[PDB]
């Protein structure tokens, strides 16, 4: 899963806040 | 770990020509998390392309990226003089991040054989305990050259260091210097000191040598 | 716009550790990745690791795990790299870089803003002025060998600057001893060796050393 991917965490933080 | 292999190592072109640079990955980059960077001597890298095909804001329009899967391409549609630099691809798909080894875009020119010179160590250095022998290759092209040190016809290994100048902005040639360093005792033991040079412009290897004593 | 300012150059003995800082002027910092990249003299870029400051979450390539620590301070928008057990292979320029931001504010993954770099030299040497040795010579080559100095840089001229055409001053090499060495050469007419004096002028500001060496035929 891209979930555990360190390179995708900032993208998830941006999507979760939006 | 994802390995990125760029090709070619050196691209030799002229201003106004089209440059095509390649980057091949050991593993499919499934979300196209591939970037291209530019670096000039003594400056920090600059982002050119992200997401395999999105040129960064402020980057000139002659830069564009394409490709998917494991094969990616950076195209410079028409080279300007400031575009002659080193380019790196980089993946940010799976940690760790990794760069390619880099591709240099140099100025194109006709093959030129080097002028070869050899310098024995000075007496002032010998009376200090060490001996340095210098082999100079002057104003040649291309940059790739093979310099071999031979002492009494014996191949030397692990006791020399070489340096190369930047491409000359007037005639587009390179110059190289190789330095062989020995102890005074080891230098005084042998007689024949030679540096053998192989280059694309030379029909056969060139050897400059001297006998310790002349 | 956004700029990353890094700390000054460092000289470290082998086995010691180095700490370097990177401060962002403005812009988003806590929710964007901050990565450290190094480049040995003459080689390519090497991705070392990064950090997400809000989560205090680092990620290191396996090569450096155990010697590398990357931290961040959100109040001052500053990141720190620390590399211990230094070896000669660690001599490099170390770059700080911040994730690029996209169409909305979408993190783009690539490194968009770069610091100016911090040079780290790993050497056991102390400050030393160079010894200048002659490289004795219808074209003739001659020069000076500027050997065993530390640290960089050294400036070289010929005949107090009156001789510029045909000069090649090579980039210095760091020898195994931890000292630098370079050569400067010039091509001159062979007929001029008997009547034209050739002097190489060497300056080494770190040791406040000036040297002039006459180069004459054997």
């Amino acid at each position: 899963a891209s979930l555990w991917n360190w390179f995708d965490i900032t993208k998830w933080l941006w999507y979760i806040k939006k | 770990e994802i390995v990125l292999t760029q090709s070619p190592d050196t691209l030799s072109l002229s201003p106004g020509e089209r440059a095509t640079l390649s980057c091949r990955a050991s593993e499919t980059i499934r979300n196209n998390n591939l970037a291209w960077y530019q670096q000039s001597p003594g400056q920090a890298p600059r982002l050119l392309v992200y997401g395999a095909s999105s040129t960064a804001t402020g980057v000139p329009g002659r830069f564009s990226g394409s490709g998917s899967g494991t094969d990616f391409t950076l195209t410079i549609s028409r080279l300007e003089p400031e575009d002659f630099a080193v380019y790196y691809c980089q993946q940010y798909y799976k940690p760790p991040g990794t760069f390619g080894q880099g591709t240099k875009v140099e100025f194109k020119r006709t093959v030129a054989a080097p002028s070869v010179f050899i310098f024995p160590p000075s007496d002032e250095q010998l009376k200090s305990g060490t001996a340095s022998v210098v082999c100079l290759l002057n104003n040649f092209y291309p940059r790739e050259a093979k310099v071999q040190w031979k002492v009494d016809n014996a191949l030397q290994s692990g006791n020399s260091q070489e340096s190369v100048t930047e491409q000359d902005s007037k005639d587009s040639t390179y110059s190289l210097s190789s330095t062989l360093t020995l102890s005074k005792a080891d230098y005084e033991k042998h007689k024949v000191y030679a540096c053998e040079v192989t280059h694309q412009g030379l029909s056969s290897p060139v050897t400059k040598s001297f006998n310790r004593g002349e | 716009r956004v700029q990353l300012v890094q700390s000054g150059a460092e000289v470290k003995k082998p086995g010691s550790s180095v700490r370097i800082s990177c401060k962002a002027s403005g812009g988003t910092f806590s929710t964007l990745t901050l990565t450290w990249v190094r480049q040995a003299p003459g080689q390519g870029l090497e991705w070392m690791g990064g950090i997400i400051p809000l989560l205090s979450l680092p990620n290191y390539t396996q090569k450096f795990q155990g010697r590398l620590t990357i931290t961040a301070d959100t109040s001052t928008s500053t990141s720190y790299l620390e590399l211990s057990s230094l070896r000669s292979e660690d001599t490099a320029v170390y770059f700080c870089a911040r994730e690029a931001s996209g169409w909305f504010d979408k993190p783009l993954g690539a490194m968009g803003v770069w610091g100016q770099g911090t040079m780290v030299v790993v050497s056991s040497a102390s400050t030393k002025g160079p010894s200048v040795f002659p490289l004795a010579p219808g074209t003739a080559a001659l020069g000076c060998l500027v050997k065993d100095y530390f640290p960089e840089p050294v400036t070289v001229s010929w005949n107090s600057g009156a001789l510029t055409s045909g000069v090649h001053t090579f980039p210095a090499v760091l020898q195994s001893s931890g000292l630098y060495s370079l050569s400067s050469v010039v091509t001159v007419p062979s007929s001029s060796l008997g009547t034209q004096t050739y002097i190489c002028n060497v300056n080494h500001k770190p040791s406040n050393t000036k040297v002039d060496k006459k180069v004459e035929p054997k």
